[PDB]
Formats: structure tokens, C-alpha cells, sequence
């Protein structure tokens, strides 16, 4: 039972957190391509 | 009669410990060159990985002492090293050194730590969490442990190599009474005190390091 | 389209849709947004099944149907006994991953 | 005897591999994983992967989430949301997040923003002790 | 004293004038502890 | 005298029982060690419940080394 | 008197016995850090079970002491 | 008398015995603890096991308590 | 006599030995505990290793309590 | 006579020391059921360590035993 | 003398009592060898634990050398 | 006489400490049936260990054995 | 002598405490053998510290030992 767990996370939102963090410690070399193959789109009705 | 080879040595009436603890150092030639011949080369690495292993956790203050505990770590090495050839004096295996190695390092140790940062040097007394109900004993239990570490560390130093070099001899005394009796028992003794000349090298080498570490950790501790 | 089609003769049976899918390569994020999305709706399934249309040539498509379980599934799965350093938190955490995984799969496909 | 399939959703590291061993940051601790290991599944927190060859060479990979699975037939399965090689990273920019979530922490005060900030910081604390 | 204090205590006079004083102040508290053993016996 | 005697004989024996209490703190901050490096989140609630954990294991040792001074003293 | 004498080493015999209490107290409060660091939503109901273990351990020491009191005052 | 002296002794050191089943209660409550908080939904069942797991401890314990008092008493 | 006061000294000794098997079967038992919280399924195999477990702890300390009655009557 | 009382006294001591050897199978077999518990596909493999295991720890309550008769009957 | 001769017995027995320390820093050194396996970046805060509790366990260890030395010398 | 009735008590008494070693090879061997259970790929490189770590058990069992020899004839 | 004999009985009892030790190496390089089976890769640096722990292992036990000789020789 991890902290955030405890707090109301789900591991969906842990995995977001954590490839974001990826992501923008990328290197303005590869960060837009990154960002762009990862970006959302989807929009809730 | 049994402890002979721990007495204080003498040769023509002379105190001939004084040449047997002063000789390690001259197994450490230094040189000015810059690329020199394979023992320097390899002590030098030695130093080096030793060195590194150490101080890399102390802040900049603590590596101040790390000329003092790298040569420490030598020193007691190659002493214990020079102990185990035949008929050799270890001066290890006297409780008077392991004293005066250990009472000025971890005493000076303290003092520092007492000197500056004597609020939280005094807190360390206390660990952090600590409810109420249990304060005061925790307190003198500290105070035992700490006013005495110096006596833990000479002590396991020396006797622990007394113990070895004296059990060593035992067995080698066993193998001299088995040299007129059984042939093979006398080769299973052999190979006994055999794997623990091995086992008494690797003591060697893990006391002096353990020593030095446990000096390391209370430095980096007071600082 | 498949919610405008469904909508009518199914409105009761139904929690949420998505649009802005199709115009844009889909990728892992839009996967990740439809599962938290799924999580955080109040309804906690215990079966559930995903329907796609496996591509299978540039002439050839078959409408497939994956599966879906839920924690206690696979937890209570008698064959899930011989895999090691499992409870109920490990097991919730990678049953959400799978789910996003498979979200993502079948878009992709 | 290890048939390794190393994946990202957009690209395939491993399929199939033979490797000796590979090494991951589970959630629950790190660990190490050879042939014929006890089947488990685990999912991973941001970490080094290193991935050892039958050779002796070793692949270091950075993933920042995703799922283990080594199953009875000593098939491992690792799954990563992004999978950078190490190379594609910088200690400065890592340092800089760190700051910034740990200042944004100090600040907030919810449960919900202060676990996110919180696991924010775990990702950078990795990050930048995984670099170097 | 010649090549004495200048090979010997040249180097160490750093580590002799700041860095061991407390190593000296335990060297003394050490001596006397030796000192009084030495004297009962 | 004998009786003097079996007080010191009895005291050392009294002494003894302080290996449990060693052994239990051994036992505690190890337990510490692990439980830290699981779940380190935790670490200051964990770090109380272990200070309770020794808080009791020196609780018994105090009582050996009570008869023990309790016999070498008060009797 | 060889009596008292005995009384005194069988006391501090007795009294040995509590290590075992050490030791147990040791380990039970261990497992609960380690039990707390892995599911601590459980920590309240895990804090029970530890007391009873405690309650049990000191049971047994308990007894020994007993001994020890029973052969130095009551014989 | 020296036979009472050797009883009381010998009572001490049987009774030294008890360790062993402090020690083991100990063990059992503590794996109790760590099998309950990782698969708590057993716990009415694993707690059968513990009691019975204590009361073969207990079991090996009362031996020893038992020559304490066949030799203190009946010898 | 000197021989009885021995024969009750070494019986006690003897019996001290009876601690293994208490820490033994308190060892086994809480590793079934554990071992049955993590595979459940496998609940009845586990418990018959368990008893055979048992059965040789007891065996050990069998020996011991052996030399006690040994001592004390045989002897 | 007070050879015939100390080799009683020291067969009783030796004797003692089976008490490891019964800790030790109990650990054995313990860690047994826990490796069985985890990856039962090895329970033949694993099982012939165990009995290894035991094979030694044994081992080590023979020596024991042996000087117990090595002095109880050749001296 | 009788008295001598008891302040040896005394200081053999208060000396058992270091088998507690003994076995405690095996504990601790185990444990945190298993903590920085499962969570090795963690290494440099574990071991400081690691030495706290070590100088816990040596702690009871020295108390029973006082005793062995404060009968042996100031007794 | 007096003096070999001590001696073989002092030999008794240092074969005691035989259990240790008892117990370690119990932990080691323990211990590796875990390890191996748990990553059979490295049994070989494993069991390396365990001999080692057996190499040392033994090692101060084999001191406690020593003394008493060393007791028991040479002195 | 009186003294004599009481030298051997404190030698022996002293010599006890080595079990201390013997159980302390079992359980570190146990819990070396598990930790490597864990994260192999880690390897080299785990030996150390088991090394370092068993360094401090043996240290309690010399202590013992210590005494022991402390007794037989110089006392």
C-alpha cells in the first residue's frame, strides 16, 4: 500500500506522473518528438 | 611457555620491537617519477581504491582526517601481514598499541564533535522519535556506549589477533604430536591449519579494515 | 460514430464515450486518459470486454472481442498461486496497467 | 533458455531475446531476473534497466513505469510506458524539476496535489540519481 | 636541523597545527590514562 | 565468606539474562533496517514503533541487572 | 549456609531464563515493523496482534522470575 | 543438606529451559503478524494455527517446568 | 550422597537441552504460518511437511529428556 | 566417587548441546515449507537440500552426543 | 580460596551472557544485507541504522563483560 | 582428583558451545534452499556461498571443540 | 585447588558464550545467501558488508574467549 495509493491515486496516474517526468528531462533534442508521440487527444463526453 | 611469541621482544639485551614496528613503512616506496616500476604501481592503485572506498562519505570537513585514516589502514595491514611469518613478533597482539591507536583517535573524535555542534552533539545522546515515558535511561545508555567504543575497538583488535596466531600454533603443535602416529591424520591436521593460514590472511586484512572503518564511521558521526 | 449509433436504442446502459479519436495517430496517452477515466467513474466492473476490428489484411478485417478481468479475478484465479511476491495492491496496480494496455492495443489496431 | 521481449508502445528494445539476465526497479523493491525464475509479475517505478546479453555486455535502459512478467516458461515480458536510453537525459534539467517539486511541495498542503508533487519528486530523485 | 624541519616538518605543519589538536588533547587525556595505570602497580 | 561468595556467584548468573535483551534489539533494529528499506515513506512512524520495540526489550535486561545489584547490594 | 548459597545460584539460574523473553519481544516487534511497512492500512489491527504477542512472550519470563522469587523468599 | 543444595540447583537449570519456549512464541506471534498483514483476509484461519503453534511451544516449556517441580518436590 | 547430588545435577543439565526443540518447533510452525498465508492452496501438503518438520524437532529434544530419565533411574 | 559424579555432571553438559542441533533441523525444515510454498514446481529438488541440511545439523548433535558416551562409558 | 574460586564461576557465567549480543549483530548484519538487496539506493541510510543498532546489541554485550569484570578485579 | 574432576567440567562446559555452530548451518543451509527456490539459475554460484558460509559456522564451533581437547589432554 | 577448579568452571561457563557468535555468522551469511539470490547484480558490494558484519559477529565472541584465556592464564 504505497503512500499515494493511501492519498486516492490509481497506478494510471503514477505512470503518467512518472513518463512525464521522463519527458521533460529529455533533451530539447528529442523532447518534442517525444512529447508528440505521447501527447492526448481524447476529450471525455 | 605457551604465550612466548607475544613477550616483548629483546635481542642482546636491546628492545628490538621498536625495528619490528617501525619496518612496515619501508615496504612503501614513493617516487617523484611518473611512470615507475610494478610495486609502486600497484600500492598506488591500492592506496587509491582504498582511499576512495573510505572518505567518499565524509563532507569536506571529515576528509581533512583522510591522510591520518588511509594510513591507518596501511599500517595496520601490513603489521598484520608481517605477523603471520614464522617466529614473527606481531606488535598488534599488544593491548598497549591498540590503546594508543584507538583512545587519542576516537578521543580527539569527540572532542571535535563536542567542541562545535555541541547542541546536536548532545542531541545525538537522544534518537528522534522518542516518547516521553523512556527518556532518562536512554540517555546513560549512550553515554556508556560511546565512553567505552575505544576499548571495544582495541580490544577486538588485539585479541582477535592473539586468538588467531595462537590457535594457529596449537594446531601446529597437534601436527608436531601426530608426526610419529598416523601418516594420514597428520595430513588432515595439515590441511586444517592450512585452510586457516588462508582464513588468518583474510583476518589479517578484514581487522585492519574493520578497525579503520570503525574509526571512519565515528569521525564522520562527530562531524 | 459508435456512440451516435448506440446512443439511441442504448441509453440507459451506458457511462461515458470519447471523441477526437481518429484524426490523430492514437498513442499510449489517450490509452492512459480512457483508463483513468474508466477507474474514476464509480462502477467497478467485474468482467468487461473490449470489441475491435482486428485488422488482418488491407482487404480483410475481423471484429474481435478481448477479454477484461477485474482484481478479484485474478487474484481468486487458483492458477495465479504459483506467481510470486503477489497481494491485493501489486495485483490492482497491474490489472489498471493491463487495462490501459489493451485500450491502447486496440486502438492501435 | 530466457526469451526476453522488452517493449514501448512505440518500439520493440528485445523480442524473443536470449540474454542472462536483466535487472528492474520494481515498485517493490529491485531485482534481478535469470532463467527459470519464479514466475511473478510486478509493475516498476522509474529506474535503470540493465539488461545483461548471453555475452557479457550490458544494455542500460531508463523506464519510467510500466510491468514485469517472468512466467513459468522462463518468458519475461517487460512492458515500459517511455523507455529512454540514458543517453537521451541531463543531470541539470533533472536537478532543475527537483527543485521545483520539492519548492511546490513546501508549498502545498492536499493530500491529493501532495502525494502527485510527492510522486513528481520520486521521478526525479531516480532520475537523477540514475544518471549519475 | 637542516633537511630535518625541512623534509619533516615542512609538510606536516597543516595537518600538526590544525587538523590534529584534538589528536593531541587525546594523546594527553591517552598518556595520563597510561601514566596513572603505570602507577598502580 | 560462602555467603559472600554465592552473592557474586548469583549476581554473574543474574547477569547473564542481558543476552536476550542484546539479541532482542539486534532483532528490532534489524527488523527496522528492512521495514525502512521497503517502504521508506514510513520512516518516521517506523521509527517510533522502534524506539517502543527497545523500549520494552531493555525493559527485561533491567530486570536481570536488578537482582543482580539487588543481590550484590541490597542482599 | 550451603543453603543460601544454592538458594542465590539457583536464583540467578532462574533469572537466565529471560532471555528467552528478549529475544521473543525482539522478533515480535520485528515482524510488526515489517508488517506496518508493507500494508500499513492495517496498522491498527496490526498493533493488537502485537501486544498479545508481547502479552505471551513476557508470559513465559514471567514465569521464570516467579521461580526465582519463589526459591529466594518463599523457600 | 547437599542433596537440597543439588535440588535447588538442578530446579535452576531445568528451569533455564524455558528460553526455548519464550523464544518460540515469539517466532509464531511475529510470523502471525507478517502472514496476517500480507493476506489479511485469512486471518481467522491463520490465527487458529498460531494457538496451535503456541501451544506446542508452551508444550515443550512445561517439560522443563515439570522436572523443576518433579525435583523440587517429589525428589 | 555425592553420586545422587551429581545424578540431579546432570538430569537438569540434560533436560536444559530441550530449549532446541522448543525453538524449534516454533521455527516450523511460523514458517507454516507464513507458507500458508502466501500459497493457501496448497494449505494441506504444507501441513503434512509441517508434522514431519515437528516429528524431528521432538526427535532431538526426544534424546535429551532419554539421558535425563537415563541418569535418573537407569543410572 | 567424584570421578563417577563429574563424568555424570559432564555427560549431563555435553548432552546440552543437542539443543542446536534441534534449533537447526527446526530451521531447516521451516525454510523448507517456505521454498515449497513459493516455487512447489522444485519440491523435489528442494527437498534433497533439506535433507542435506539436516544430514549436517545432525551432524554437529552427534559430536555432542558422542563425547556425552565418550565419557560416560570410555572414560 | 572459596570466594576466588566463586568469582571465576561468576565471571564464566556473567560472560555467557555475550552469546545475546552475539546473535543480535548476526540480526542486524542479515537484515541489512536483505534491505539493501531489495532496495539498494537506499544503501547509505540503511547502513546508518545498521550501526545504531549494532551499537544497541553490543551495548547489553558490555554489560555483561562490567559485571564479569567488575567481580573479576573490583570483587 | 579435584583438578580432573574440573577438567572435565570445563570440558563439558566448552563443548557446549557447539549449538552455535548447530544453529548456523542450520540458517545457512536454510537459507540457501530459500535462495536457490527463488533463482534456481544461479544454484551453482549459490551453493559456493553456502560452503563458505558453512567454512565459517564450523570455524568457532571448531574452537569450542578445540578447548576442550585442549582441556581435556593438555591440560 | 579450590581456585584452580573454579578457574576451569569460569573458563568453561565463559567459553559458553561463543554460541553467540556461532549463530550470528549462520544468520549473516544466510541472509547473504538470500540477498544475493535477490539482486546478484549487486553482488561484490553485498560480500562487503556481510564481511563487515561477520567482522563484528566474531568480535563478541572473541570477547568470550578473552576472558576465558584472561582467566586461565592470567588469573
Amino acid at each position: 500500500v504505497a503512500y499515494w495509493r493511501q492519498a486516492g491515486l490509481s497506478y494510471i496516474r503514477y505512470s503518467q506522473i512518472c513518463a512525464k517526468a521522463v519527458r521533460d528531462a529529455l533533451k530539447t533534442e528529442f523532447k518534442a518528438n517525444a512529447e508528440k508521440t505521447s501527447g492526448s487527444n481524447v476529450k471525455i463526453v | 611457555n605457551l604465550f612466548a611469541s607475544f613477550i616483548a621482544p629483546t635481542i642482546l639485551g636491546l628492545p628490538a620491537a621498536v625495528l619490528i614496528i617501525l619496518f612496515p613503512p619501508l615496504l612503501i616506496p614513493t617516487s617523484k617519477y611518473l611512470i615507475n616500476n610494478r610495486l609502486i604501481t600497484t600500492q598506488q592503485w591500492l592506496i587509491k581504491l582504498t582511499s576512495k572506498q573510505m572518505m567518499t562519505m565524509h563532507n569536506t570537513k571529515g576528509r581533512t582526517w583522510s591522510l591520518m585514516l588511509v594510513s591507518l589502514i596501511i599500517f595496520i595491514a601490513t603489521t598484520n601481514l608481517l605477523g603471520l611469518l614464522p617466529h614473527s613478533f606481531t606488535p598488534t597482539t599488544q593491548l598497549s598499541m591498540n590503546l594508543a591507536m584507538a583512545i587519542p583517535l576516537w578521543a580527539g573524535t569527540v572532542i571535535m564533535g563536542f567542541r562545535s555542534k555541541i547542541k546536536n552533539a548532545l542531541a545525538h545522546f537522544l534518537p528522534q522519535g522518542t516518547p516521553t515515558p523512556l527518556i532518562p535511561m536512554l540517555v546513560i545508555i549512550e553515554t556508556i556506549s560511546l565512553l567505552i567504543q575505544p576499548m571495544a575497538l582495541a580490544v577486538r583488535l588485539t585479541a582477535n589477533i592473539t586468538a588467531g596466531h595462537l590457535l594457529m600454533h596449537l594446531i601446529g603443535s597437534a601436527t608436531l604430536a601426530m608426526s610419529t602416529i598416523n601418516l594420514p591424520s597428520t595430513l588432515i591436521i595439515f590441511t586444517i591449519l592450512i585452510l586457516l593460514t588462508i582464513l588468518e590472511i583474510a583476518v589479517a586484512l578484514i581487522q585492519a579494515y574493520v578497525f579503520t572503518l570503525l574509526v571512519s564511521l565515528y569521525l564522520h558521526d562527530n562531524t | 460514430k459508435i456512440r451516435g449509433i448506440l446512443y439511441r436504442t442504448h441509453s440507459d446502459q451506458f457511462l461515458v464515450a470519447f471523441k477526437e479519436v481518429g484524426r490523430k495517430p492514437p498513442t499510449f496517452g489517450d490509452a492512459s486518459v480512457i483508463a483513468l477515466e474508466l477507474l474514476n467513474s464509480g462502477y467497478e466492473f467485474d468482467e468487461g470486454s473490449i470489441i475491435f476490428n482486428k485488422f488482418r489484411s488491407v482487404i480483410s478485417y475481423k471484429t474481435e472481442e478481448k477479454p477484461i478481468f477485474s482484481l478479484n479475478t485474478v487474484a481468486s484465479a487458483d492458477s495465479m498461486s504459483i506467481y510470486d511476491d503477489i497481494d491485493a495492491d501489486v495485483l490492482q496496480n497491474y490489472q489498471e496497467y493491463n487495462l490501459a494496455n489493451i485500450i491502447y492495443y486496440s486502438l492501435k489496431e | 533458455q530466457m526469451s526476453f521481449t522488452f517493449a514501448s508502445p512505440t518500439q520493440v528494445f528485445f523480442n524473443g531475446a536470449n540474454v542472462r539476465q536483466v535487472d528492474v526497479p520494481t515498485l517493490t523493491g529491485a531485482f534481478g531476473i535469470l532463467a527459470a525464475h519464479v514466475p511473478t509479475l510486478q509493475v516498476l517505478r522509474p529506474g535503470l534497466v540493465v539488461v545483461h546479453a548471453e555475452d557479457g555486455t550490458t544494455s542500460k535502459y531508463f523506464v519510467s513505469s510500466g510491468s514485469i512478467a517472468v512466467n513459468a516458461d522462463s518468458s519475461v515480458q517487460l512492458l515500459a510506458e517511455e523507455a529512454v536510453t540514458l543517453d537521451m537525459l541531463d543531470l541539470g534539467a533533472a536537478k532543475a524539476n527537483l527543485e521545483k517539486a520539492q519548492a511546490e511541495l513546501v508549498g502545498t498542503a492536499d493530500e491529493a496535489t501532495r502525494a502527485e508533487i510527492q510522486i513528481r519528486i520520486e521521478a526525479n530523485e531516480a532520475l537523477v540519481k540514475a544518471l549519475e | 636541523l637542516q633537511s630535518i624541519i625541512k623534509n619533516i616538518w615542512i609538510p606536516m605543519k597543516p595537518y600538526y597545527t590544525k587538523v590534529y589538536q584534538e589528536i593531541w588533547i587525546g594523546m594527553g587525556l591517552m598518556g595520563f590514562i597510561v601514566y596513572k595505570i603505570r602507577a598502580a602497580d | 565468606d560462602i555467603d559472600t561468595a554465592a552473592k557474586f556467584i548469583g549476581a554473574g548468573a543474574a547477569t547473564v539474562g542481558v543476552a536476550g535483551s542484546g539479541a532482542g534489539i539486534g532483532t528490532v533494529f534489524g527488523s527496522l533496517i528492512i521495514g525502512y528499506a521497503r517502504n521508506p515513506s514510513l520512516k518516521q512512524q517506523l521509527f517510533s514503533y522502534a524506539i517502543l520495540g527497545f523500549a520494552l526489550s531493555e525493559a527485561m535486561g533491567l530486570f536481570c541487572l536488578m537482582v543482580a545489584f539487588l543481590i550484590l547490594f541490597a542482599m
